[PDB]
């Protein structure tokens, strides 16, 4: 890609790797609340780490929070404003890359 | 001179933009319209300039506009004014030259305030703030965020003055991580290690924890001790009878509480505008519906104040989450 | 985005007071607390002499 | 004294580029340290005068100073 | 490829670099024709 | 209030066609573009109804019938 797309490149890697770090933020906590709603018997501090941290990616690609019907229409709006949030920053990191640079110098860039 | 030459047309458009595109400063100026048409005064040389404006005779009140005292300020009111005018639909080959007007004034003041920035930067400040009677008590700053003229905000001394107030007392030019390093740390300020701007040392500590952006920085910090903290709960401190740790955490959420408050005080109709603050305040009102639940000390609803608590962890999360993405 | 910018530095700069763990002092405090001319001042008046000059140049 | 200018003038009505002649000439006495001399304060032309330097003063202050 | 339960974090953060990397590409792919033209001769190409 | 009604304005010497309707088939962006035929046009949209009453009035005087009598 060395050329005139080099710049354009070089500022993506940045945009979606930061996207991915709040992808991250987000499972933590989304895993810190199956684990509560789901289990309560289990007090050991070594499988706590266990399941908080890697359940979920295994939920989403793995070979391993609906327990309760009342709350779901709650859940789903959850869902809706996480989904909206994450597809908000995803988009920018697509096309933050145009806002600051200038079309008639562009070349000496 | 508003009695009798003062057009009956623009009268009877002025009363439209009244009743109903109504403005803080919009509501003054009719009310002396009013009163002149039925001492009464001060600044007669603004009720002159605001006669001339509103019937949108542009040499006639660029003329009397330089007799004026305050000029960059009288500008911009007439600026303010004349968009108002513009928002009415039924005439509008006059709302058409009145926006022209209103965008010729705009330009003009912030080229005046270039000029006048340009020589002494301490009193252009001084100025920028100064407030007069002859409009609604508003100054310059206040009058331009009211108005939506871009160009006046987004030059660059305004916006320096905007910097430094945000910055405080602080030095600049200090780079952040000097910043937060002092922030970890009380003695490093004493020492020197941060520099500041300019019996007296005390004041170095006390203004390094008023400035706004230290204490942005550390809300951010404490809100995230404060997540752990609730995670740590949840998980492994939920009990038949809530403990001290809950207590202390139901504590710092009355206090969040406290603060959303302020904000429906200070200014209530744009802080429901926007989805993410009624989702904030949507997220307290949740968790006071758990506290509800769990306090009936039955298994029952003991269960559903848990999922209660896990759901509203959530929402915080998210709540931080949005602070990051416009934060970068 | 300068006039976004400055809006919401604005707004941000007026909700902040001091850090957040003390704040709730603060409001107690204040709850237990709760005629100037435009031009007649003499200080005051010297600003906008200084404008009027500084307008004059500018013309 | 580096350089000190007279001026002679009784009423008389300002014109459009006196005032700019009038006001450059006060800028030079500023720049290069000077007395000016004028006769008595009958208002008119020395009145535009003093008004000027009333002006310069607090639009400059800093190093030096006229006198009329 | 999950036979071990102690090296899961690492493979995570392995699939977030591959992840990061081939979306840029397929990004890039998508806006690249954009860059080298110019508006002004766009008919006569 | 005299541009509008020439605008309408119809004549034989054409095919019986005003304007509007002429400017329509010949597809010239500019001259609908303009701002006048736009407020005319805007203002044939809301008809009787004067202009400037903000939406929310119309819907709220559209649910409840005696609202529009008092004023
Ligand atoms: C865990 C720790 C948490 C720390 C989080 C703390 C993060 C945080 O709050 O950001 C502060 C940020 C400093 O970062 P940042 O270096 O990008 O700030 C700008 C940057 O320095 C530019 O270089 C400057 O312009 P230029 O191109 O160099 O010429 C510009 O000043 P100016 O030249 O335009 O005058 C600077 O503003 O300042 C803000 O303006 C954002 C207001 C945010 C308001 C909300």
């Amino acid at each position: 890609n060395l050329g005139p797309k080099i710049i354009m490149l070089q500022r993506m890697m940045i945009d979606v790797f930061f996207f991915l770090f709040l992808f991250a933020v987000w499972m933590v906590a989304f895993g810190v609340a199956r684990q509560g709603i789901l289990r309560k018997n289990e007090h050991r501090w070594e499988w706590i780490f266990r399941s908080v941290i890697y359940e979920p990616y295994l939920a989403m690609f793995g070979q391993y929070p609906r327990f309760p019907e009342w709350i779901t229409i709650p859940l789903v709006c959850i869902y809706m404003l996480s989904t909206n949030i994450l597809l908000v920053n995803l988009l920018v990191a697509m096309f933050g890359y145009t806002v600051g640079s200038v079309q008639e110098n562009n070349d000496q860039v | 001179l508003y009695t009798n030459n003062f057009s009956s047309l623009v009268f009877k458009n002025l009363q439209i933009a009244k009743n109903s595109y109504n403005d803080a400063l919009l509501t003054f100026v009719w009310k002396m319209v009013e009163d002149f048409r039925r001492p009464i005064t001060r600044h007669p040389l603004q009720a002159l300039f605001i006669w001339s404006v509103l019937q949108n005779k542009k040499e006639l009140s660029k003329v009397i506009w330089e007799q004026t005292r305050g000029c960059t300020l009288a500008a911009l009111g007439a600026s303010k004014l004349l968009k108002s005018m513009a928002k009415v639909k039924n005439d509008i080959n006059a709302a058409g030259e009145s926006e022209e007007l209103a965008n010729e004034y705009e330009t003009r003041a912030v080229e005046l305030f270039t000029e006048c920035y340009s020589n002494d930067e301490d009193l252009a400040e001084q100025l920028l703030t100064y407030s007069c009677e002859a409009w609604g008590g508003s100054n310059c700053l206040e009058l331009a965020v009211e108005a939506r003229d871009q160009q006046f905000i987004a030059q660059p001394g305004v916006q320096n003055f905007l910097s430094k107030q945000w910055y405080g007392e602080i030095s600049r030019d200090t780079k952040n991580w000097k910043i937060i390093l002092c922030l970890f740390f009380f003695p490093l300020i004493g020492c020197g290690f941060i520099s500041f701007r300019k019996k007296k040392l005390f004041l170095y500590y006390v203004s390094f924890f008023t400035s706004p952006f230290v204490v942005f920085s550390w809300n951010v910090i404490f809100y995230i001790a404060f997540l752990l903290l609730f995670a740590y709960v949840l998980l492994m401190d939920f009990q038949k009878e809530p403990t001290a740790l809950e207590i202390i955490l139901y504590v710092l959420v009355f206090i969040l509480l406290c603060d959303e408050v302020r904000q429906w005080y200070m200014n209530g109709s744009k802080y429901f505008s926007d989805l993410w603050n009624v989702m904030d305040t949507l997220a307290i009102f949740y968790f006071i519906a758990g506290i509800v639940f769990r306090l009936h000390s039955d298994e029952s609803s003991w269960y559903s104040g848990r999922v209660i608590f896990c759901l509203d962890y959530i929402v915080f999360t998210l709540r931080l989450i949005h602070i990051f993405t416009v934060s970068r | 985005w300068k006039f976004q910018r400055f809006f919401l530095v604005q707004e941000y700069c007026s909700r902040l007071t001091i850090p957040f763990p003390f704040v709730i002092f603060a409001y107690i405090f204040m709850v237990m607390r709760k005629p100037s001319v435009c031009c007649s001042r003499n200080e005051d008046n010297e600003i906008l002499a200084w404008e009027a000059v500084m307008k004059e140049n500018y013309l | 004294t580096p350089n000190l200018v007279i001026s002679v003038t009784k009423n008389f009505a300002l014109k459009p580029r006196m005032r700019k002649i009038f006001s450059r000439l006060i800028y030079i006495a500023q720049s290069k340290g000077a007395w000016i001399f004028t006769g008595g304060t009958h208002y008119g032309l020395m009145k535009y005068i003093g008004e000027v330097v009333r002006d310069n003063t607090i639009s400059r202050s800093s190093e030096e100073n006229v006198v009329a």
